[PDB]
């Protein structure tokens, strides 16, 4: 422990230096097309909103890491910032899944989607997703924010080892229902999109490769970003159900930094 | 703020907006098509068959209802308008598709039909509007080709050097020479189509007879294809 | 157009009765409708109003909880459910048709009325002049507690004429506009608080009681009215 | 013989052109060079009128300068209260391909027509609460491109076939038919005294007609392509036309000649709607490039640009009191400018 | 049928045409007379227009 002094702050600084303008421009682009009756615009609007909140959450975590694990701002700040960070992380994946499903429906069923006040249904689904994510990530806010230990750490929303299966089954549920359910929906919807346009006489060979690249890439980018963190979380939890933790701790926080790196990829791929 | 009569005026306006919302669903769930053709092209037979199977003296436009798989379709054709076309053709730039019925068994006015299709395809307002052409009257074409009395070579010199494409699929089993002729006509239209399309709009060939009962299904498949492609461009997938 | 309503009779105090107003000859669903009553020998008094689409319902203070108003657009009828009838409800209930858009003419048509008998604050007060006044010219006048001129530019004053047998019929709306069908003899003028109605050449059919109205804010008060003889 | 008649027509045309050149001594640019330019003109969007499902082809202001009728390809006429953006009426049409609309001066009627070849007249003020079709006028063999009210009982219609006609509304029949165009008639503008009117057709010629007599007084031919819009000067002694040659031209009836041309090198799209201001000092003209320009009618200098539409401006109307300019486009939005 | 064209063209030929200079002068005079009564040209103060 304690070789997190370089990498997490580097990634957080790069995110806060480029994504915030990128997220702002993506948010403006998303709003500019909600005005034109579109209903992918609301999903992109909510996604860019989630990314912006995650970016605002980042700098206290950058200080938390550079200051060698201590949470100087106090217990309340731990609850607020950890809640914002860990909820926006899953909200992003949920809205990526919604975008994928919307594109799949609009491509596979053109003469029947959406057809009936598209914006309202999409906004209702967005509100429902936010409610579900907050209701799922509230119990970790229900517990003690900070755990001081001997070795100059004073953890915030972390335990090494965890505390008696209460956080552990919560972690396994969070993995299997905040990743690999929405990512599975992503992969299946994009495969269906690339399969439903096989048989179309309009699409050439060239226009089909572009869709193939996009459909295979966006699931792949999302997986490469959100995969190390959730694989490591599932590993620690399934083990719990300090040798191990002392081994994979730097890998864990490297994975978390790589996971929050998906606030530059989403604006790029979905706006520019 | 605003008085009682203004409250009631705003409430009446809101009622009007609610009625407008109900209209929108129907308006956006119904697909509009424009039917074009010449006097000889059997588009009257096509519209009669479509009207019978599924669902005022100088009137300038006629409307037809038909429904396929619980999806509604409007099919308009112009009745009383003059030969000049460059002005009223602009009203149809939001239609799903244009149905261009051409008589493939004439050989004499077929160049005029090609010119009309060329004008429709390259129109500045009819871009991003795909065309479903029905090379109608196929049975007359077969009869006239197998008769042999009239030949296509003298109207079109290039037919001598033409050969059947490998992608041809003569299903029922017929004389190969009529297949060659009909695919030559299709390829002439497709040449005019692919000269300057630029990928914004496509052209869907079809061989039809006026008695055929698959025309509604065929229009439905083509319109499905157009909407899918349009949706792809609309949901930022390409 | 016509509005025939029925359902009135003797009722013991504290009872209940339902009044229905059957409409025919106009687009019912687009007209907000009111109930207006008058005591056996007094002036008119507003009771209730139900908007088009049933989204806005108002009641008078004296009947705020006792009555409820409702409409049935497909059946093309208007109801007024009355409960716990006090002794101050003996009146002839009128069924009034009103529409609201820019330039519209509210209170344009009135029903015949039903006879109902029961056995033994900061609202605009409209005050008329002494309730008693051919070929001559008469100048019935009126006054209001609050200025009826609004920031829009419309002063909401309505003049109604009630002949001896019939129910009231609109004569002038918004103090300057002659209603459809009223002869050009009538004309209205005013300045915000005081208003006058002028008949240039009185005729035999111009005799009756002239009631005024304010429509700036609910409830809609009327005034006692002046009797021509 | 036919050759003799052709030669006679050629000689008459030559004589007319010679006379027109004789009456030309100083161009209007020279006589106007010594006046102050109007300077830059900035106009801002005050209201946006939403509700139309599809593209808008026509609009007409009311004589009270507050009410407004708009027609859209979805098959509706909406009457807007321009001050409060309320909707006063929503009139569904039998034929959805409507491409003209008018608002009667008395305010009792609104007319509309299009590819149906029928000029339908609607009664706004009925004993019932709804708006009903008062009468449908039939007899044109082409699409009805424009219609204008003279009074509550007379309407003037221009049609796809080369014919304008003056109708009686009580008795459907055509009182007078106006013939002489060789192409589709696209626009129509009544004079302020409602005794003369001009019609611009697709033959690049505009004609001044006589409503009572029924004969063409003059023919104006300066344009290079089909004329899309036309409107009288408020004087009654001039009119301006917008064509597909990307130029607007101002003619005079008394001189019977073209005065000044409003063209720019950058502009290549055609004019689709032309309207003057109250003084006639400004000539607002729509264009196909999504923007409406403002020209100084006396100096041919572009004074301003009205750019707020995401698709081409199809209609353009200046109110009677001059307070506002309304603009409709194919994005289904009207905009009131000031 | 060209006889109708010739007849109408003759009836159009003999009309009284004024000098173009007088016409332009009349246009200038009309535009200068009604300069005050033109909100588009000279904007009205922002308390009298109804679109404020």
């Amino acid at each position: 422990s304690g070789l997190d002094s370089v990498l997490p702050p580097s990634l957080y600084a790069l995110v806060f230096t480029l994504g915030l303008p990128a997220n702002l421009l993506a948010l403006w682009a998303a709003w500019l097309q909600v005005r034109k009756g579109r209903e992918l615009g609301v999903y992109l609007l909510n996604l860019s909103l989630s990314d912006l909140l995650l970016i605002c959450a980042l700098p206290p975590w950058t200080d938390y890491y550079l200051r060698r694990d201590v949470w100087g701002y106090g217990p309340g700040a731990c609850r607020l910032f950890g809640f914002v960070f860990y909820t926006n992380l899953y909200v992003g994946a949920a809205f990526l899944s919604c975008v994928s499903a919307d594109r799949y429906l609009a491509v596979a069923h053109p003469l029947r989607f959406p057809g009936a006040r598209p914006i309202r249904s999409a906004a209702a689904v967005s509100a429902l997703i936010w409610m579900l994510e907050l209701a799922a990530n509230a119990p970790p806010l229900l517990g003690e924010a900070i755990h001081r230990d001997r070795y100059n750490h004073t953890f915030c929303y972390e335990s090494y080892p965890l505390s008696g299966r209460g956080a552990a089954l919560a972690n396994v549920g969070r993995v299997l229902a905040g990743f690999l359910l929405p990512w599975g929906v992503m992969m299946l919807c994009y495969a269906g999109l690339l399969r439903a346009l096989r048989g179309s006489a309009s699409c050439e060979q060239r226009e089909r490769r572009r869709v193939r690249r996009l459909a295979l890439g966006l699931p792949c980018v999302a997986l490469l970003c959100y995969g190390p963190y959730h694989a490591l979380l599932l590993l620690r939890s399934l083990v719990f159900l300090c040798a191990l933790e002392e081994r994979l701790f730097p890998a864990y926080h490297a994975s978390l930094a790589l996971a929050t790196l998906n606030c530059l990829a989403d604006p790029a791929l979905y706006c520019l | 703020t605003l008085s009682a009569e203004d409250k009631a005026a705003v409430e009446r306006s809101k009622m009007i907006e609610k009625q407008l919302q109900k209209d929108k669903q129907v308006y956006r769930a119904t697909h509009r098509l424009l039917l074009l053709g010449a006097d000889n092209s059997g588009k009257s037979t096509i519209v009669k068959q479509m009207r019978i199977y599924h669902v005022v003296k100088t009137s300038g436009i006629f409307e037809t209802k038909f429904q396929v798989d619980k999806v509604n379709f409007h099919m308009f054709d112009v009745g009383a308008q003059r030969d000049e076309r460059r002005k009223w053709i602009q009203c149809f730039n939001d239609v799903t598709a244009i149905i261009f019925v051409v008589d493939s068994s004439d050989y004499n006015r077929l160049q005029e039909a090609l010119n009309d299709f060329k004008s429709i395809w390259n129109n500045r307002w009819l871009r991003t509007i795909s065309v479903i052409l029905f090379l109608n009257k196929q049975d007359l074409l077969a009869e006239k080709v197998l008769a042999g009395k009239s030949k296509i070579e003298d109207y079109f010199p290039e037919f001598a050097r033409y050969t059947t494409p490998e992608d041809a699929t003569p299903e029922p089993g017929e004389d190969p020479r009529v297949t060659r002729a009909k695919y030559f006509i299709r390829d002439e239209f497709l040449r005019i189509s692919t000269a300057s399309g630029d990928g914004r709009h496509y052209c869907y060939p079809h061989f039809t007879c006026s008695v055929d009962t698959e025309n509604a299904r065929r229009i439905f498949n083509d319109c499905r294809d157009i909407i899918q492609r349009m949706h792809l461009r609309q949901y930022e997938l390409l | 157009v016509q509005l025939v309503e029925s359902g009135g009779g003797l009722v013991q105090p504290g009872g209940s009765r339902k009044l229905s107003c059957s409409a025919s000859g106009f687009a019912f669903s687009s007209f907000g409708m009111h109930w207006v009553r008058q005591a056996p020998e007094k002036g008119l008094e507003w009771v209730a109003y139900i908007s088009s689409g049933s989204g806005t319902i108002y009641y008078a203070d004296t009947v705020k909880g006792r009555f409820t108003i409702s409409r049935d657009d497909p059946k093309n009828t208007l109801f007024l459910q009355m409960t716990s009838l006090r002794s101050e409800d003996t009146a002839m209930y009128y069924c009034v048709r009103s529409i609201y858009y820019y330039g519209s003419s509210p209170f344009d048509f009135w029903g015949q009325g039903t006879t109902l008998t029961v056995s033994a604050s900061a609202d605009i007060v409209m005050t008329q002049a002494t309730s008693s006044v051919p070929g001559e010219s008469v100048s019935i006048s009126c006054r209001s507690s609050k200025s009826l001129l609004h920031s829009n530019g419309n002063t909401y004053l309505y003049w109604f004429l009630q002949r001896p047998g019939q129910s009231p019929q609109l004569l002038i709306y918004r103090m300057s506009n002659l209603a459809s069908g009223v002869p050009d003899r009538f004309s209205g003028s005013g300045s915000g608080t005081a208003f006058t109605l002028t008949i240039s050449r009185l005729e035999a059919e111009d005799v009756g009681v002239y009631y005024c109205m304010q429509h700036l804010e609910y409830p809609l008060t009327f005034g006692a009215g002046t009797k021509l003889e | 013989e036919l050759d003799q008649l052709r030669q006679e027509a050629e000689q008459l045309k030559n004589q007319i052109r010679d006379a027109r050149k004789a009456c030309a001594d100083a161009t209007l640019s020279q006589i106007t060079n010594n006046i102050d330019p109007v300077g830059r003109i900035q106009m801002r969007t005050r209201r946006t009128l939403r509700g139309h499902l599809a593209k808008i082809y026509a609009m007409h202001w009311g004589t009270d300068s507050r009410l407004l009728v708009s027609a859209s390809q979805d098959g509706k006429l909406i009457i807007w209260d321009s001050y409060t953006t309320n909707k006063v009426h929503a009139i569904p049409l039998r034929s959805s391909w409507v491409m003209t609309c008018a608002y009667a001066p008395s305010g009792n009627y609104v007319a509309c027509g299009g590819l149906d070849n029928i000029c339908s007249i609607y009664n706004l003020k009925t004993r019932e609460g709804n708006v009903r079709v008062s009468r449908e006028l039939a007899g044109h063999t082409g699409y009805l491109s424009c219609c204008r009210f003279l009074d509550d009982n007379q309407i003037v219609t221009s049609s796809g076939d080369t014919t304008c006609a003056l109708w009686d509304i009580e008795t459907g029949q055509q009182t007078t038919t106006f013939t002489g165009h060789t192409g589709d008639v696209m626009s129509l503008s009544l004079a302020p005294d409602t005794r003369l009117f001009v019609s611009g057709a697709c033959d690049a010629s505009a004609k001044l007609w006589d409503v009572r007599e029924g004969m063409c007084r003059q023919t104006f031919t300066g344009h290079e392509s089909d004329i899309n819009a036309i409107c009288f000067f408020p004087n009654g002694n001039a009119f301006a036309t917008g064509s597909d040659d990307a130029t607007c031209r101002l003619f005079d009836l008394r001189a019977d000649q073209e005065l000044m041309t409003y063209s720019h090198d950058n502009i290549i799209c055609g004019i689709t709607s032309v309207s003057f201001s109250k003084s006639g000092r400004l000539l607002l003209a729509g264009y196909d490039d999504f923007n409406c320009n403002v020209w100084d009618a006396l100096k041919a200098d572009r004074a301003g640009v009205l750019a707020g539409h995401d698709n081409r401006v199809s209609c353009l109307g200046v109110t009677d009191d001059g307070m506002a300019v309304a603009t409709g486009s194919w994005d289904s939005f009207l905009k009131i400018w000031n | 049928q060209a006889r109708k064209l010739v007849e109408q063209l003759k009836m159009e030929a003999n009309i009284d045409r004024i000098k173009v200079s007088k016409a332009a002068a009349d246009l200038m005079a009309y535009c200068e007379a009604h300069a005050k009564e033109d909100p588009l040209l000279t904007p009205v103060p922002a308390s009298e227009n109804p679109f404020r």
